[PDB]
């Protein structure tokens, strides 16, 4: 069952990724990485104020359809 | 065309000056949008006694949302951006990386003497490290621990880093026989290629071993290529091959950003090794299999400038296997200049300041005040 | 010594055979995963003639998860918080079975003799470490007399 999130930054630049609700935050990773290029190893995510971390998973944070994850680029 | 490499290097000249003297200004943002933004994302970083807002402040001295970028990819699309123009860079990035050959021949034979931007993308090989025996009724892929090997006690499987459960080719038989002499406690849940492990020790220790090596000549076949580190190389064109520089530009995560990268000149130094040198070393990167030399190459090409020596060992030590993988383009430099001529009148004219600190200090409290502002009225 | 795979025995005899200069280092009596640690301050540190207790353990997934380590002494140093954690961080990679104790004890050693203020763990200490580095190290020899030289 697909369904669609949003990925923000500091400058405002939004990106739509079609992601499944148990999708590990390396893939949701990897997916930033074929939009934009990024490494995953270059890139932090928050939800909800928390950090995203690897070898967990999408649901385990309880993201759902349309929520907004902030990808962060300076750590 | 003596006097003709000039025009490639003011390119290169004019980009790590502007980045060096204005650091995160040189993407163009407006001071205001970056401060609305990290408002909206610092609202619940706000202690809310007292007079809140003076509190607010305390949150905005905190700010660091005018210091650069350190995502080697962010400064990657920031190069390519300027130096192609937004349009240019995003036909630059369909194109296909290419693996970096095992004597990096290919890389050379890519590099005709024209303006060229180099990218590179570097992936580090994540296998599984870690093993457990379970039972078929306890083994859930989607809560499971992930890049792991499952020993059934007829089917052995690897848990990808995707949560897919992969067969590894094993009859029932060999995985009965396994599962069955692997009866230590603390060797049911263990890692795969313990140096102290004797396969002539004893029976469990010989399927320890035999898994291990199951599971290692299956991985040579299995994609565990993960993108650690991203960069770019500026390689103007020359007057005489032997004379020609390439420039690489990074930043790094949690380490160091693209501005410091060329305040301590490690383009500079880097450029001193020759085209032949430098992709001599990045070819070596990913060919050598002695855990020393890769951290010390990956230190000497990689870290901020004067930390090539401890920037590998210890705790960081490179003991994954790597590979280079590279695309190449040409640049037009009237297109690089116009690009970076743009940014810098919209900085003399929206941060005026008499040296370049002051514009940076303007933009900043300029940011300030629009994050200040945002982050009181939705509190 | 009892119910250990044979790389932990290992690894604390050859610890114990071949200590790390500066740093002593000895499992407890009523449990193996547990090591009492004593490290010296570097010579030409301002944490010199200090001698610095920690708590190191390894968890139940050792070696597949890093040891946890603690200092028990004070110390005045950007990467040490207020309760004695360390910073052990890999940059763009996790820790690996590679990886061993004598690792994150030469780490923390090369730690004190080389402060990072820039990714810091003790705020307040890493903002005057990079603003007043004189005064901070002043602080930290200070520290080191009164909470390090005897115990």
């Amino acid at each position: 069952s697909h369904m669609q999130i949003f990925v923000k930054t500091l400058t405002g630049k939004t990106i739509t990724l079609e992601v499944e609700p148990s999708d590990t935050i390396e893939n949701v990773k990897a997916k930033i990485q074929d939009k934009e290029g990024i490494p995953p190893d270059q890139q932090r995510l928050i939800f909800a104020g928390k950090q995203l971390e690897d070898g967990r998973t999408l649901s385990d944070y309880n993201i759902q359809k349309e929520s907004t994850l902030h990808l962060v680029l300076r750590l | 065309p003596l006097g003709s490499e000039k025009t490639g290097l003011h390119v290169h000249e004019k980009i790590k000056h502007m980045v060096k003297n204005y650091g995160t200004m040189i993407t163009g943002i407006p001071a205001e949008i970056l401060g609305q933004n990290e408002a909206e994302i610092s609202v619940g970083y706000v202690k809310k006694m007292g007079n809140m807002k003076e509190n607010i402040a305390e949150v905005v001295r905190k700010s660091e949302m005018t210091q650069p970028t350190n995502s080697a990819g962010k400064a990657s699309n920031e190069v390519c951006d300027l130096l192609l123009g937004t349009e240019g860079a995003s036909e630059f990035e369909k194109s296909s990386y290419q693996v970096l050959s095992g004597d990096g021949s290919n890389l050379k034979g890519s590099l005709p003497n024209k303006n060229l931007l180099v990218r590179v993308e570097m992936d580090r090989f994540n296998a599984p490290q870690k093993y457990q025996k379970i039972k078929r009724e306890e083994f859930n892929p989607e809560t499971a621990e992930k890049n792991k090997i499952y020993l059934l006690e007829d089917q052995l499987v690897y848990l990808d880093i995707f949560g897919k459960v992969i067969d590894l080719g094993q009859t029932s038989d060999t995985c009965h026989r396994l599962f069955n002499a692997i009866t230590t406690p603390f060797y049911q849940n263990y890692i795969l290629y313990d140096e102290y492990i004797d396969p002539e020790e004893s029976a469990e220790e010989a399927a320890m071993f035999e898994m291990g090596e199951i599971v290692k000549a299956k991985m040579k076949n299995i994609d565990c290529w993960t993108a650690t580190h991203s960069f770019t190389i500026f390689v103007p064109e020359s007057d005489s091959e032997d004379t020609r520089t390439l420039y690489p530009y990074q930043a790094y995560w949690t380490s160091h950003t693209l501005q410091q990268w060329f305040s301590g000149d490690k383009d500079e130094k880097l450029s001193r090794l020759g085209i032949d040198g430098y992709i001599e070393k990045l070819a070596l990167l990913g060919t050598t299999t002695d855990s020393k030399i890769r951290s010390s190459i990956y230190g000497e090409l990689f870290s901020p400038p004067g930390k090539e020596h401890v920037f590998c060992t210890g705790m960081n030590e490179k003991f994954s296997p790597l590979r280079v993988k590279f695309k190449v383009t040409e640049v037009n430099p009237e297109i690089a200049l116009q690009n970076l001529e743009e940014v810098q009148e919209f900085i003399d004219t929206n941060y005026p300041g008499e040296n370049a600190k002051d514009q940076c200090e303007l933009y900043k409290i300029k940011a300030q005040e629009a994050m200040t502002k945002q982050l009181e009225m939705r509190l | 010594m009892a119910g250990l795979p044979r790389r932990i025995i290992k690894e604390t005899q050859r610890l114990l055979a071949e200590p790390v200069p500066g740093i002593k280092a000895e499992p407890d009596e009523s449990n193996a995963r547990y090591f009492h640690v004593v490290i010296a301050g570097p010579q030409d540190s301002p944490f010199e003639g200090g001698t610095f207790k920690l708590e190191l353990f390894l968890p139940e997934e050792y070696p597949m998860a890093a040891p946890k380590v603690r200092f028990m002494t004070k110390i005045y140093h950007p990467n040490v918080d207020k309760l004695g954690r360390i910073c052990l961080d890999i940059l763009k990679d996790k820790w690996s079975p590679a990886l061993q104790i004598r690792t994150v004890l030469l780490s923390i050693q090369a730690l004190l003799s080389a402060p990072n203020p820039d990714d810091p763990l003790a705020n307040d200490v890493a903002e005057q470490w990079k603003t007043n580095e004189a005064q901070a190290i002043e602080t930290a020899r200070a520290w080191t007399r009164l909470y390090a030289m005897n115990n």
